[PDB]
RNA sequence: CCUGUCAAACUCCAAACUUACAGACGCUGUUUGACGCGGGGAUUCCGGUGCGCGGGGU
RNA sequence: AGUGCAAGAGCAAAAGAUGACUUGACAGUGUUCUUCCCAACGAGGAACGCUGACGCGAAAGCGUGGUCUAGCGAACCAAUU
RNA sequence: UUAGGCGGCCACAGCGGUGGGGUUGCCUCCCGUACCCAUCCCGAACACGGAAGAUAAGCCCACCAGCGUUCCAGGGAGUACUGGAGUGCGCGAGCCUCUGGGAAAUCCGGUUCGCCGCCACC
């Protein structure tokens, strides 16, 4: 299970790249989406890996996300161990972090939006300009390294 | 006419005679330079120009290169010295000029050129090993007459 | 082995290559059967512009009528060794060629699954000279 | 053989055993073919319709497999062609095989054959094919009178094995009668 | 193009590979297809008769019965649908 | 035999890629009716630039 | 090689050559594609059927002209069946 | 299939070569023209009739790789080329990094001297 997060907007991208976002249910730049790896998922994440930055995230890192970002299907409410405990088929958000990861449910499935709405990076990001191996931001992460982003994004 | 209108590779590869006619003949007198009747494997000593740009030479350039290079060695290794010098590449790409304004613009045909990749050897020499600061000058001659910057790479001597 | 393996005469072709016929009656007295016309292709510059036009005249001799015309044909000429094919036919001359092979050549003439005949079965030229002079007649 | 470019011929036309241009006008019928082949001391005819990995032959009939119903006479012959071709047809009509069409491979259309005579023989047996009854020999030489006329030219016996003298067109009747009877192990 | 005739462009298409040359094999000239199946059209460089506009080569199409011994075969062109009339000579079925 | 070069109108080879159909995942539609069909009204048929691939031309 | 003529393409027990027989270069009416990729548009064209009548062949079968892609023309008026 | 018939794929099956195999059996070569049929001339072929002889052809069986072909290992090569991205480099033609694909020639070493289907048959 990878972590997909648009860092690069809408703006000249192509078209078939933008649709590829938007089936993987990212619409706006600082979305982001958990998608499981498999062999249809890995050529969709491969066609946005210019205007992306994804990696597998650490349990612990998701929990945070997932507490502070994560919303339901429809509405305004908190998802706290109490709310997921409520709706969920888990019973604290470690529970359902530990699902997710182990590719067992997705957030749909749960009652959750499947877009976890990020904040701007804290202190910034690497640059949208170039990739991982080059001190940019783009591509695929170390399990630290997207850590270091979406912990940045809380 | 200048080289800057057919030095860079922006041209198909315009070559077949059967589709080309009215084509002037070649200014290249040899392709076999010295004893061209000993062997290449007979020499200790083996040195080529290479050619440091992807390019596109003339005939008349190829011409003057190779005249100024073998002339050298003519001079400084006698008119039947022990050497072999060899100009590989031949000129296949047939050359147009528009000489009306911009209408019925295909051009006539006006010369013949050579295209050469970055990195290839445009001339190779075989020689002794007292006859190597010769050819390493007879090249110097060459590279001044052709388009890009060039290496004078030796290829078999540990005599250095 | 030597039985399947000993050599006979296939066919005696007799022509006569003129040009432009009259010839037809000569044959059909020293042979003893039908003669046929012969045509030829491509417009030659010796007024022969025609294509389908009889320019000769040929017959192809089997069995006893063959082995009855070469008791008689033979004697005439004097055979030489560069006169012989590399297959072991020979010709001589009018135009008299004797087409020489093995018992097995049905295997090459026949329409059902016809092969072609292996070049250790196929005649030799030493093969064919000691046949002919094993029939009253001298070599060289 | 030479080359890359080189074109070998189809592996049956290379054995020059099939004629593919006949192949395919045969099979754009629909119906199965009679193949009518023949050797020189036997003959053979095939029923065979088309399959996904080849040929499937539905039913076969030899003139070895003919003695086992009465014949004493030789194999390779015309009232030994027809019966082959009569008992190849009954087999067939057991098969359930109602129609079949021609197939004589790389013989000749020599009005009279001994393959025309295969194919009057399944024709007498039930089966429906195309054929033209001017193109087959009169119902004498089926029977083998031609050899019996040749039989009177006596002097020297025609044949070396004991069956008879001056020959039995009669076995032929005597064959028709057996086969045409429904009793008959097939 | 220089000229809109039907076998402008095709000079690849049109052509076989030269061990591919002569005279094809006549058990998929009589193959016999079922209505509703998948069938991929592909001319047959050696058949001269039953083709249809080379412009099709490649379609994966779907038999709806036939017209003599030809088939018609069922594409769709960008978005607009048409009938092919074709022989098994320069189809093979899907999978 | 050896030795030196080429091809828009060559090819014993041969991608990346584009493309038909089908399944799967995704997304989308069955109160937001998609896909499709029928009808009313247009505007429009001087385009331009970047990048990639070009063809002509110094 | 040849296959009437550009070019590209097809063809070898043939689509080429020879020979013989023959007039399907036939009447009528369609299906489909093309003309006009997608996507509307005429004439023209081609593939593929059916009805009628024929030719050849043992027969399956082949012949809706020439192996395939050029060789074509509206309304009005006239002539013709 | 102790030799056959009809095929599918249509060279992995081609080209070339070595060895083996046939009393009432099979396939052939073979013997022979009264007839059916036949040759613009030839029972050569086609067609028909038949077994005195033969395993030399063909064919069937076993096997050889020199040529041609198929595929595989390793080397060439993750090279050549390339889909996506870049305020990366170069006066420029052009190159480079990241991501996703990925040859061809040739050399060396194996493989390949057909596979499969239906039918009939000591
Ligand atoms: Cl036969
Ligand atoms: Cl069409
Ligand atoms: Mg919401
Ligand atoms: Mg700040
Ligand atoms: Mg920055
Ligand atoms: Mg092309
Ligand atoms: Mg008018
Ligand atoms: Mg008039
Ligand atoms: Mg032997
Ligand atoms: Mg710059
Ligand atoms: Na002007
Ligand atoms: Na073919
Ligand atoms: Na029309
Ligand atoms: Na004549
Ligand atoms: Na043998
Ligand atoms: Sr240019
Ligand atoms: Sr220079
Ligand atoms: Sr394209
Ligand atoms: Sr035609
Ligand atoms: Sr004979
Ligand atoms: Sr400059
Ligand atoms: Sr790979």
């Amino acid at each position: 299970m990878h972590a997909l997060v648009q860092l690069r907007g809408e703006v000249n991208m192509h078209t078939d790249i933008q649709d590829t976002l938007e089936m993987l249910n990212i619409h706006h730049v600082n979305h982001c989406t958990l998608v499981p790896e498999t062999d249809a998922y890995r050529g969709m994440v491969a066609k946005v890996n210019d205007f992306v930055a994804f990696g597998e995230p650490s349990q612990e890192t998701l929990e945070t996300v997932l507490a502070t970002r994560a919303e339901p299907l429809e509405g305004d409410a908190d998802v706290d161990d109490e709310w997921v405990a409520e709706h969920t088929d888990y019973d604290d958000i470690s529970g359902l972090a530990f699902a997710l990861l182990s590719e067992e449910t997705t957030l749909r499935e749960q009652g959750l939006s499947p877009t976890l709405r990020l904040h701007p990076p804290r202190g910034g990001h690497d640059g949208v300009k170039h990739p991982v191996k080059e001190g940019g931001q783009l591509g695929k992460h170390d399990t630290e390294g997207i850590d270091d982003l979406l912990e940045a994004m809380r | 006419k200048p080289a800057s209108m057919y030095r860079d590779i922006d041209k198909p590869a315009y070559t077949r005679r059967e589709y080309i006619t009215g084509i002037p003949g070649s200014k290249i007198a040899q392709h076999k330079m010295g004893r061209k009747q000993k062997d290449a494997d007979d020499y200790p000593v083996q040195i080529s120009l290479i050619v440091e740009e992807t390019v596109q030479l003339r005939h008349g350039s190829l011409e003057a290169s190779r005249l100024s290079a073998n002339r050298h060695l003519i001079k400084e290794l006698g008119e039947e010295g022990d050497y072999k010098m060899t100009l590989r590449k031949f000129p296949h790409q047939v050359l147009r000029e528009n000489k009306d304004g911009m209408r019925a613009a295909f051009g006539k045909i006006v010369g013949t050129a050579a295209r050469v990749q970055a990195g290839e050897q445009l001339f190779t020499a075989y020689c002794n090993v007292e006859d190597a600061e010769h050819v390493k000058e007879a090249f110097r001659r060459a590279y001044n007459k052709i388009t890009p910057s060039c290496r004078i790479k030796v290829e078999r001597g540990e005599e250095l | 082995f030597h039985e399947m393996r000993e050599p006979r005469i296939e066919k005696v072709v007799v022509h006569m290559g003129i040009g432009h016929a009259n010839a037809e009656d000569i044959l059909g007295e020293i042979t003893g059967q039908m003669p046929v016309r012969t045509k030829a292709k491509r417009t030659v510059g010796e007024f022969d512009i025609r294509e389908g036009d009889p320019i000769g005249a040929k017959v192809t001799l089997r069995d006893e009528m063959a082995e009855e015309f070469l008791q008689t044909a033979l004697p005439l000429a004097e055979l030489a060794t560069s006169q012989f094919d590399d297959t072991g036919n020979f010709s001589f001359g009018l135009d008299v060629t004797v087409n020489l092979v093995r018992p097995g050549y049905r295997v090459a003439k026949r329409d059902k699954a016809s092969r072609s005949i292996p070049t250790k079965h196929r005649l030799n030229p030493a093969d064919a000279v000691a046949f002919i002079e094993s029939t009253y007649d001298v070599e060289v | 053989a030479t080359g890359p470019r080189y074109k070998v011929p189809m592996r049956r036309r290379r054995e020059a055993r099939t004629d593919y241009h006949q192949r395919l006008r045969l099979l754009k019928s629909g119906k199965p073919r009679l193949v009518a082949r023949k050797s020189n001391k036997h003959v053979r005819a095939q029923l065979v319709t088309l399959g996904p990995n080849g040929d499937d032959t539905l039913a076969s009939a030899h003139s070895s497999d003919l003695a086992e119903y009465g014949w004493e006479a030789p194999t390779g012959n015309m009232p030994s062609a027809y019966l082959t071709g009569l008992l190849a047809g009954l087999r067939a009509q057991e098969a359930g095989v109602e129609e079949a069409v021609l197939d004589i491979g790389l013989n000749s259309p020599t009005p009279g054959s001994k393959v025309f005579a295969i194919q009057e023989g399944a024709i007498d047996a039930g089966l429906d094919i195309p054929h033209n009854d001017d193109v087959l020999a009169d119902w004498q030489r089926t029977r083998g009178a031609h050899i019996a006329e040749y039989d009177e030219q006596l002097e020297e016996p025609l044949y070396s094995g004991d069956f008879d003298a001056a020959d039995l067109p009669e076995h032929f009747d005597e064959l028709r009668e057996t086969l045409l009877d429904g009793d008959i192990e097939l | 193009p220089s000229s809109n005739g039907p076998l402008e462009g095709t000079r690849g298409k049109l052509k076989n590979k030269p061990r591919d040359r002569g005279t094809s094999p006549p058990q998929r000239a009589v193959e016999e297809f079922d209505d509703g199946e998948k069938v991929h059209l592909k001319i047959d460089p050696s058949v001269p008769n039953g083709r249809f506009h080379p412009r099709f080569d490649g379609q994966t199409g779907t038999v709806e019965g036939k017209q003599g011994d030809a088939y018609k075969v069922d594409i769709v062109d960008g978005g607009k649908e048409k009938t092919i009339i074709v022989t098994a000579a320069h189809l093979r079925r899907q999978e």
